[PDB]
RNA sequence: UAAAA
């Protein structure tokens, strides 16, 4: 299933009707006879076989991870993704935040700060798993945390659905007194607490 | 021209005219019923103005939307040939030009009945293809007609007169020879009344003159009212049968 | 426990759904068109089934309002509240009494209750009008077989009904009654384009008559004989001032 | 501006304003006295969406 | 519809069953060619 | 019993063995752990064994903070579905005052507010990272009187200074001058905002133009001369 | 480390203890 | 579009 050349450029036809996919397209060519459904590759790397599909870059330039800002724009997060994100602004019902990285681990950075990035917002309901009605969301996030919430439902008007009700999802990463502080570490499932400082703040942890 | 006389001894102006007779007045509705819902084309002595009016409609964007009354936008746009010598300066964006937009606004949206129309924007266009004094005042009786061929409810008209004074004899509807002689005054009366919604004086008037230079300015407004009302009779009669 | 005025009525209600709803009028008064035609069934256009129009349908559309609520003339205050009693309207000849009462007038307030517990369509159980001098209080469980003769001045033009939120109590007028009006002015429509904060008759008796009610015999069984002492008065104060508020109301529209 | 006429008894419809117990027009057209309402058909006049009307239209 | 319509007690009603069938922008695939000149006169 | 004045980044004169609550003025730094004034007024303190000390700082200002438990007037400039929205000063940010924070709430009926009415409410949230929230029923005790809407009247602009020394320092000779000359009903409000009403207007005008003149004059002890000639400059 | 309790605002700091009435109308006089 | 009972 592997007669073609190893890498593909914009332009190289493939294979005849195969099915496309990422980096493909059925264009019918026309060669003094009738129009043939060619799958054309229309990036710059290897082809690979399964469904046809071109991925982008070369072997190396994959294990060096040379397209960073490129692979996240190119691979949006799509259902049920497990993200990495920021708090930005605390409301009384939700929480808005700003995607940062998606996994398929792996992850990819996103772009560099400046507006027309990713971003989600967590509803009170899918904060915790137990008592999804009555929540603080002041005692569970504050702006500046990185927190590993799961996409939900894609209505993405302008934000994404998130949830936290698990055990491995919530604030990964935050600092006392929103950055003015030390860096916490949690402990139980919704306490952390700095080593160096001492202080504690309430939390909704992931351990 | 040349060095005319301004007001002769007998009484005949450099155009001809006498102290309180008016250039020609040659009004036109609805010339744009395919460009806006209000049309109007100003033919007032040599200016020729086009007068738009899109509107009442929704705001191309919901951030500026007023949920108790109407926005009302006015666009006075001078075009480069408007006088003999063409303008190299950019106009559009000129000072004195932003300050009679909003003259204008704020002369009309207390006319306007913009209760009558909430949430909603009125946008006026305006382009100005010739010019020659007293060219505020024609863009008064402009919108008046405009917003009226547009259905838009007013209180009343509003009408635009432009009076000079020279040593001392006014002279009503001045042109650009005249206004380059004397200081000129443009009023804005409201329908057969003596309420002024408009009152602009930019050069140096006595003060014992000002108060007859008052009534002799809305005394043609009123006949400025008259002109356009009888286009609006003939126009609704000639369109019914 | 008050057993339920159903079995005591002249007929039983009609819950089969056999057919189309019949009006149950027989006297049209103040007709431009004849009641003739009015008792046709409306072919089924479209997919909506044979039903009769409404009888006063005509008669709302296109017959002219009386000069009274034209005007902007000055408010008359309602009666004093201490000094004046109800008048309980129980029989036909007490019914009499109110009707040319009420020809005698041209502005009335109207209003009435209902229950649906005990009942599937659900009944009415009093009607609550009041002139500019008297407030009457009629017991619509006795006299539903009478009270289609107060036609005459419901469907009046040169006298003005006014009502709150009549969007039911013109379904129960026709329903149970018999009885249709011509020449609304619902208060509640004036107060939504005035430009209140809330449309409630409570609210309007708090600010324009100045009358702390307590909102709690909404949900009251209405079936109950006689009347207790604090319903009659709440029945009354739904329609004493709803007249003054009437004028109020009028000239700022 | 111009007056249409002072008698009270009237209705004041679309395209009117009252005002001093005397009722004037707010734009321009012919008179409707119709019942006891009275209003202004204007000339040029758009689209009033009334209960019960079929109508086309595409989403904004 | 618009040839089918517009030319030629324990009951309480049901709730009408009705799919994304009238919501699809797929247009019907073959339309004649003397009909759509028709459309244009 | 110690007043002293201090200055941002002086040394704060209170030994760390004693236990301290410390208030506004004074602020806890998250990495050294040291307390610290950040603001220039006079230190107070109070030694009392019962044994908890405090400790806060007097200072000069205009633009309002939220507080829990501050007693605040505001206007209603927005109807949500859920809440009102209040502001408590001009260019600060809104607060959130819900339907169900009123005497006798409930989900049927409504509260009668409407736009550029005068609330008279109580601080319950004043989170950093919040929306601030009031409410016109106290709801640790269930007190509710005075709370409400202040309909007509005239509301006056003063600084927090003022506000305070005005609603807890009885003391202060305002109030006493002030009802030596006219009948009236005050609100204080500690955001800066002082609403009174009297029987007349000329009463009202008085009224705002003494506190006006009280607010600026810094003598405590003219403001006996104040409201005798400004209450006698009505009277023409 | 000290003995610190939360930053308290300036009402809870007052002797009267909430028992202050912030709304206080001057009948007659 | 928080009116009616």
């Amino acid at each position: 299933n592997f007669q073609f050349p190893e890498i593909a450029y914009p332009g190289k036809l493939i294979c005849p009707q195969y099915v496309p996919g990422p980096g493909t397209k059925l264009i019918q060519y026309e060669h003094n006879g009738r129009t043939l459904e060619a799958i054309t590759a229309t990036l710059v790397g290897t082809v690979r076989c399964e469904l046809v599909s071109v991925l982008p870059g070369t072997e190396k330039g994959r294990k060096t991870n040379k397209y960073a800002n490129n692979d996240f724009a190119n691979n949006l997060p799509k259902e049920g993704d497990i993200v990495l994100t920021r708090v930005t602004r605390l409301s009384l019902q939700r929480a808005n935040v700003e995607i940062l990285a998606v996994e398929d681990a792996t992850f990819s950075v996103s772009q560099a700060d400046l507006g027309e990035t990713f971003r989600g917002i967590i509803r009170s309901q899918d904060v915790r798993s137990t008592d999804r009605d009555r929540v603080k969301v002041i005692e569970c996030f504050k702006p500046g945390d990185i927190v590993r919430a799961q996409v939900l439902s894609l209505g993405d008007g302008t934000n994404y659905y998130l949830t936290t009700a698990r055990n491995d999802l919530g604030v990964v990463f935050a600092r006392a007194a929103n950055g003015a502080g030390g860096l916490m570490y949690a402990t139980d499932w919704q306490m952390m607490t700095s080593p160096v400082t001492g202080a504690t703040e309430k939390r909704k942890c992931a351990k | 021209m040349s060095r005319l006389e301004i007001y002769s001894p007998e009484g005949l102006r450099l155009d001809g005219r006498r102290w309180n007779e008016l250039r020609r007045f040659e009004s036109s509705i609805n010339t744009h019923p395919h460009a806006a819902d209000g049309s109007s084309y100003m033919e007032q002595g040599n200016n020729k103005i086009i007068t738009l009016v899109k509107g009442p409609k929704e705001p191309r964007l919901k951030s500026q939307m007023d949920t108790s009354k109407a926005l009302l936008n006015v666009s006075v746009n001078i075009t480069k040939f408007s006088k003999f010598e063409r303008s190299k300066s950019s106009h559009k964006n000129e000072r004195r030009v932003l300050e009679i937009q909003t003259s204008l606004v704020r002369m009309f949206e207390k006319n306007v009945m913009l209760n009558i129309y909430p949430r909603t924007v009125i946008d006026i266009e305006i382009h100005v293809l010739e010019q020659d004094g007293g060219i505020m005042g024609s863009l008064i009786n402009g919108i008046t007609l405009a917003l009226i061929d547009a259905g838009i409810s007013m209180f009343d008209y509003i009408s635009g007169i432009s009076v000079g004074l020279y040593d001392t004899t006014p002279l009503l509807d001045t042109n650009s020879l005249e206004e380059n002689a004397m200081s000129t005054v443009t009023l804005g009366v409201v329908g057969k009344s003596e309420k002024l919604s408009l009152l602009l004086v930019e050069d140096k008037i006595p003060l014992d003159r000002l108060e007859n230079v008052l009534a002799i300015g809305i005394a043609g407004a009123h006949r400025v009212r008259d002109l356009m009302d009888e286009e609006l009779r003939k126009h609704a009669q000639k369109r019914v049968s | 426990m008050v057993e339920k005025p159903q079995l005591k009525f002249k007929s039983p209600i009609d819950n089969s759904e056999s057919h189309p709803f019949i009006p149950l009028l027989k006297e049209k008064p103040n007709a431009l068109k004849p009641l003739s035609e009015s008792l046709r069934l409306v072919d089924d256009d479209e997919n909506n089934p044979s039903h009769y129009p409404h009888p006063y349908e005509y008669e709302i559309d296109h017959q002219e309002y009386s000069p009274e609520i034209l005007q902007i003339r000055e408010e008359i205050p309602s009666k004093s509240w201490d000094d004046s009693v109800p008048i309980w309207v129980d029989t036909s000849t007490e019914l009499e009494s109110m009707l040319e009462d009420l020809k005698n007038t041209k502005e009335i307030a109207v209003n009435l209750e209902h229950h649906d517990y005990r009942s599937y369509y659900g009944i009415v159980c009093l009607m609550q009008i009041s002139t500019r001098e008297r407030d009457y209080l009629v017991d619509t469980l006795k006299l539903r077989e009478n009270l289609h003769i107060l036609n005459e001045v419901f469907t009046n033009p040169s006298i003005v009904k006014v009502f709150h939120g009549a969007f039911m109590d013109i379904i129960w007028l026709q329903r149970d009654l018999g009885l249709y009006v011509v020449g609304l002015f619902d208060t509640y429509h004036a107060s939504k384009a005035i430009g209140l904060p809330r449309h409630s008759l409570a609210y309007l008796l708090e600010n324009f008559a100045n009358f702390k009610t307590s909102k709690k015999y909404q949900l009251a069984d209405w079936r109950i004989r006689p009347l207790s002492k604090p319903m009659t008065a709440y029945a009354r104060a739904d329609t004493h001032f709803l007249l003054n508020i009437y004028d109020q109301l009028r000239n700022k529209l | 501006g111009e007056l249409v006429t002072d008698d009270p008894i009237w209705m004041r419809g679309h395209g009117t304003y009252f005002l001093d117990n005397m009722t004037y027009s707010s734009v321009a057209g012919t008179v409707s006295r119709v019942n006891r309402l009275l209003s202004v058909i204007p000339l040029k006049g758009r689209y009033a969406p009334e209960t019960g009307d079929h109508v086309v239209g595409r989403i904004a | 519809m618009d040839l089918a319509r517009d030319t030629p007690p324990s009951i309480t009603r049901l709730e009408e069953e009705s799919s994304w069938q009238i919501y699809s922008d797929e247009n019907d695939p073959s339309i004649s060619n003397n009909i759509r000149q028709a459309i244009c006169r | 019993h110690m007043s002293t004045f201090i200055f941002p980044g002086d040394s704060f004169p209170v030994d760390p063995t004693t236990p301290v609550k410390l208030g506004p003025g004074i602020y806890c730094d998250p990495n050294t752990q040291e307390i610290r004034p950040v603001n220039t007024g006079v230190l107070h303190v109070s030694a009392k064994g019962k044994g908890v000390q405090t400790a806060y700082i007097d200072y000069s200002s205009k633009r309002y903070i939220p507080s829990v438990n501050d007693f605040v007037i505001g206007v209603i400039i927005g109807t949500f579905s859920d809440s009102y929205k209040v502001s408590l000063q001009n260019f600060s940010s809104s607060v959130s005052l819900s339907y169900m924070a009123f005497p006798n709430a409930s989900k049927k009926n409504r509260p009668t507010l409407q736009v550029g009415d005068l609330v008279y409410a109580r601080v319950c949230t004043a989170e950093k990272e919040l929306e601030a929230e009031i409410e016109c029923f106290d709801s640790t005790t269930g007190r509710d009187a005075g709370f409400g809407i202040l309909e007509d009247g005239m509301i006056i602009d003063v600084n927090l200074n003022f506000a305070r020394q005005l609603l807890f320092n009885n003391d202060f000779p305002l109030l006493k001058v002030l009802a030596a000359h006219t009948k009236f009903e005050v609100a204080i409000g500690l955001n800066g905002k002082i609403w009174v009403k009297c029987e007349e207007l000329s009463n009202t005008l008085a009224c705002y133009r003494t506190i006006m003149e009280c607010c600026q004059k810094n003598d405590t002890a003219a403001f006996k001369d104040i409201a005798k000639r400004q209450f006698k400059e009505i009277l023409t | 480390p000290n003995l610190i309790i939360s930053n308290v605002g300036y009402s809870e700091l007052r002797k009267p203890e909430g028992v202050i009435s912030g709304r206080k109308t001057f009948g007659d006089n």
